[PDB]
DNA sequence: ATCAATATCCACCTGCAGATTCTACCAAAAGTGTATTTGGAAACTGCTCCATCAAAAGGCATGTTCAGCGGAATTCCGCTGAACATGCCTTTTGATGGAGCAGTTTCCAAATACACTTTTGGTAGAATCTGCAGGTGGATATTGAT
DNA sequence: ATCAATATCCACCTGCAGATTCTACCAAAAGTGTATTTGGAAACTGCTCCATCAAAAGGCATGTTCAGCGGAATTCCGCTGAACATGCCTTTTGATGGAGCAGTTTCCAAATACACTTTTGGTAGAATCTGCAGGTGGATATTGAT
């Protein structure tokens, strides 16, 4: 009759991915939890990355151009590439509504 | 009424938890309404291109449900997340099939 | 009378190992090793199941990798067959021993 | 007897180095092994120890092997992070 | 005057290093490249521990760094005999400072 | 009304006041405890010291009187735990340790 | 705009076999393969390209067109070789 | 009559002539050119302070000496006191930087 | 080349651990409007230092000759690991108390941002000082031919 | 093992760049005191899941035989080190235009903390459902002896 803490996790949201990548497409618990493992990792990456170009040029805010920059820095060619594509086209879509 | 952060960028990936972890992770003083956007739609575009490849695996494998060993062989099989994941262990992930040639039977 | 030479059931060891990705020491003689070790840092402690097996499947992934360089020093040299020396000149190289 | 470290066998260490992609070894290889195995423990462990101590817990989870498998470059998936 | 220019002042260890040096070494100078490797010491170890200690505090879910994190962080960063001294000197500088006020 | 500096109330040389600002403004957490700076000035000036001792000590057997980073180089990399702190650490202008592989000599 | 800034090309064969020679040395090399100094320049142009894209990805950043000592220390660091004596 | 030394009394001379000295090996201006041609290709209308120049220099002797170091370590592994484009591939490779 | 012993494959089958589906619960979180605050772009521009042409010159790169001896191909044999069958003892598996990892609530020692007040670490300037780089040469090794 | 051609050691000597010395001034910073706020140590403790024990499971320790790998011994081609002549281009000492990095101040687009309110996202006890690991059969490729 406790409660035990809510562990957040990006499970339901890598599912939603799976589902438009591959419809008829399962994954195990362990596959699951290492693709959280992923997602948690390059989230720390790029933040640090971006967090220290802040620091770098004496900047109290990281903003899209932080977190483009480290896209670049960390990631590999052709992927940097499409990342940041993704990444420009979501902030317009964002910006370009309400 | 209200929406989603993540519905108006067109994303699955959560827009307000990025945001939260953000500042909650100590990366900087303040965050721009950008920053969580761009950052979601990053790690959301990473996910796909390994599912994407992971599922292939599967496919090759006469199998619906992706497993670790999957991961692997869609990462080490691929250059650029090979080289992404370069220090990265994959749990019950396996190796490639290699041989070096010098170790085979004799023509 | 059957019987296979030299290094064809070895060949065969490879590629069977190569497919599966099952851990490859056995659990109990790894956990004792694993208790004994931490014993000299601190006193009295357990450990969650979970914990072995994070450290058995990075030190198992570790070994492997380790055999693939100490196989290329041996090839180098122009033999088929690992020697002390070998996983020596890997690690130097690595940067564990230096 | 056979105390601990012995405990990983030849025929282990040997799968370990089929899956490697090994073909012939030394029958010197086996402790050679065991000492590095001990050595990448040692490392790995204590630092997992250090983070169980600061947590005042006297249980090594999951987590404390990790964040001590990722700051020594050796990044695990698949339990935590 | 004039339309002069505040060159930003750009802070270094170099008057704490000199201070150590002479109680370490009386009769011993150090050159201008030298001292920049040890600003780069200081700033390199200082950015180390602070970082160790900082994901150190967001494991275990703490908004606050302590000497406490600061000393298991000087654990985990340190070689063996290093941490020992280290440790002592942390310890004894906390000790010391929290007797006097 | 005597303000001792945090330092000297330590009994230390190194700056506890800039230690416990570079803290803050690094966004390490949110919060700093107030015998974090101190800790922290305290090991940084240990590790100096350590370091001038030997460096001190390798400018005297090259009979000189001021250090140069050769010094620094000699001194941390025939130290074994300086050596590992630093092993992805690179001395400008530091040279590296005479050493010849047995098999190179001659006779 | 202003004039002719020469073309530069080639410049990977100004790291002459003297110079690859001397690092071997301090490097304890004793003898030396006449093709180690072409495999020497590709490494080389390999690691420069690596640490100078990083580099200038900074410059860029801090909307400047002028490398710093302090990019250059910066994009070293990243790539895990950390350079002391030059500033940070 | 002449005297000669004989092969590789010269080489452990200069062996402990440069593990003595700091002084960087590669000339000055040459590589330069090579940084500015290579940045250059990167991204036009480039600047470099002298010292962003320095640090490159110094960071690439470093990375060339070390790898020199356990490329002999190869060569000196297959029982060759000669070092070979394949010691310094088998050094590469154990270190990461190519597989 | 010809059997003969084994391993390897593939199509098929089905038990079941683990993945999917349903239901009710609810605290943790995220969206937006309002008020208050400010980081950092914008514009003007001081002034550091980067690109560069200038010129003399010797340190050092280039290109060649010559042959010492290292790399590598070959032969070969002692011996050390690979393959294999035998009998057993260690590991694996499933059941079970209870040690602590945590969920919950309490409440004070301690972490600030702001206003003051002040000591000091930085720095621009020129002005005397000094450790040692580098040239010289004479005394002591190190080499290599005989 | 004596000898000569050379490199190496080295304490003495000194021009000079780099280091040290100060007068000067000063804006950026840090220290004690409220006054306000709260993170997280602390006490209590429910509920995992960890250590442990016994029975069922199955991998490994062990001695023999010998195939074939590793490395010693021998051979010699030709590559690479040493030495040398020639002269080029890097280095050094200087100076200048001015690109562009950076100091200073005006100011608004954008960011932040509640307070209020909504619907998710995560947890959990219950029943139901399935992808696929092994297990079997028969065919056939692989390996090895003759
Ligand atoms: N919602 C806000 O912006 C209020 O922040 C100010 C509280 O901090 C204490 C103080 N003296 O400033
Ligand atoms: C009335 N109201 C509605 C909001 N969303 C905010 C406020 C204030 O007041
Ligand atoms: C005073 N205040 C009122 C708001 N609604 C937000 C703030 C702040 O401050
Ligand atoms: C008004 N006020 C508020 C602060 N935090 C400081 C002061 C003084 O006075
Ligand atoms: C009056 N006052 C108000 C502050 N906040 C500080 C002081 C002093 O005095
Ligand atoms: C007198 N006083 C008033 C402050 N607020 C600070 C000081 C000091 O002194
Ligand atoms: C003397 N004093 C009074 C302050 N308000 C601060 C200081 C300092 O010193
Ligand atoms: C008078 N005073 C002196 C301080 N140091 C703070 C205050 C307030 O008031
Ligand atoms: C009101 N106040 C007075 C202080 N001296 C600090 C604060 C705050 O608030
Ligand atoms: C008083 N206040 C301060 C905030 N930032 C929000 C509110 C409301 O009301
Ligand atoms: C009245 N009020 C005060 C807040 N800070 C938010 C709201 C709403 O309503
Ligand atoms: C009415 N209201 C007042 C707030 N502060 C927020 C809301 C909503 O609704
Ligand atoms: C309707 N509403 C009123 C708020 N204050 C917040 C929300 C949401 O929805
Ligand atoms: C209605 N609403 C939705 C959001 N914020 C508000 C206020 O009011
Ligand atoms: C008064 N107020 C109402 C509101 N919605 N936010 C604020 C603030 O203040
Ligand atoms: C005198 N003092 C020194 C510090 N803070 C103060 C007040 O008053
Ligand atoms: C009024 N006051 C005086 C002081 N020294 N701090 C404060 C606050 O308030
Ligand atoms: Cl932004
Ligand atoms: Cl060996
Ligand atoms: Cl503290
Ligand atoms: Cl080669
Ligand atoms: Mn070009
Ligand atoms: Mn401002
Ligand atoms: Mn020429
Ligand atoms: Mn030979
Ligand atoms: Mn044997
Ligand atoms: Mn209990
Ligand atoms: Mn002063
Ligand atoms: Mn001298
Ligand atoms: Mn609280
Ligand atoms: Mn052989
Ligand atoms: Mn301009
Ligand atoms: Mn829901
Ligand atoms: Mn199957
Ligand atoms: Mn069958």
């Amino acid at each position: 009759k406790r409660r035990k803490t809510r562990k957040e996790s990006y499970a339901i949201y890598v599912y939603k991915v799976l589902k438009q990548v591959h419809p008829d497409t399962g994954i195990s618990s362990k596959a699951m939890s290492i693709m959280n493992s992923f997602v948690n990792d390059v989230f720390e990456r790029i933040a640090g990355e971006a967090s220290r170009l802040a620091h770098y040029n004496k900047r109290s805010t990281i903003t899209s151009r932080e977190i483009q920059t480290a896209v670049r820095l960390l990631l590999p060619g052709e992927l940097a590439k499409h990342a940041v594509s993704e990444g420009t086209k979501a902030v317009t879509k964002y910006t370009s509504a309400k | 009424k209200a929406k989603t952060r993540s519905s108006r960028a067109g994303l699955q990936f959560p827009v307000g938890r990025v945001h939260r972890l953000l500042r909650k992770g100590n990366y900087a003083e303040r965050v721009g309404a950008g920053a969580p956007v761009y950052l979601a739609a990053v790690l959301e575009y990473l996910t796909a291109e390994i599912l994407e490849l992971a599922g292939n695996a599967a496919r090759d494998n006469k199998k619906t449900r992706i497993i670790p060993r999957h991961l692997q062989l869609a990462v080490r099989n691929d250059e650029e997340l090979n080289k992404l994941l370069g220090r990265v262990t994959i749990a019950q992930g396996g190796v490639l099939p290699n041989i070096q040639s010098v170790l085979l039977p004799k023509k | 009378p059957h019987r296979y030479r030299p290094g064809t059931v070895a060949l065969r060891e490879i590629r069977r190992y190569q497919k599966s990705t099952e851990l490859l020491i056995r659990k109990l003689p790894f956990q004792r090793l694993v208790r004994e070790i931490a014993q000299d840092f601190k006193t009295d402690l357990r450990f969650q199941s979970s914990a072995v097996m994070a450290l058995q499947e990075a030190s198992e992934a570790y070994l492997v990798a380790l055999f693939e360089d100490t196989n290329l020093c041996a090839i180098h040299a122009k033999r088929v067959t690992i020697m002390p020396k070998d996983i020596q000149l890997a690690r130097r190289i690595r940067g564990e021993r230096a | 007897l056979r105390d601990n470290i012995q405990g990983i066998t030849k025929p282990a260490i040997r799968r370990l180095a089929r899956r490697g992609g090994v073909k012939r070894i030394s029958g010197l290889i086996y402790e050679e092994t065991r000492g590095v195995l001990k050595v990448f423990l040692e490392n790995v462990i204590r630092d997992a120890v250090t983070y169980t101590e600061h947590a005042k817990r006297k249980t090594v989870t999951a987590m404390d092997v990790v964040y001590a498998l990722k700051r020594q470059g050796r990044t695990l998936y698949g339990f935590g992070g």
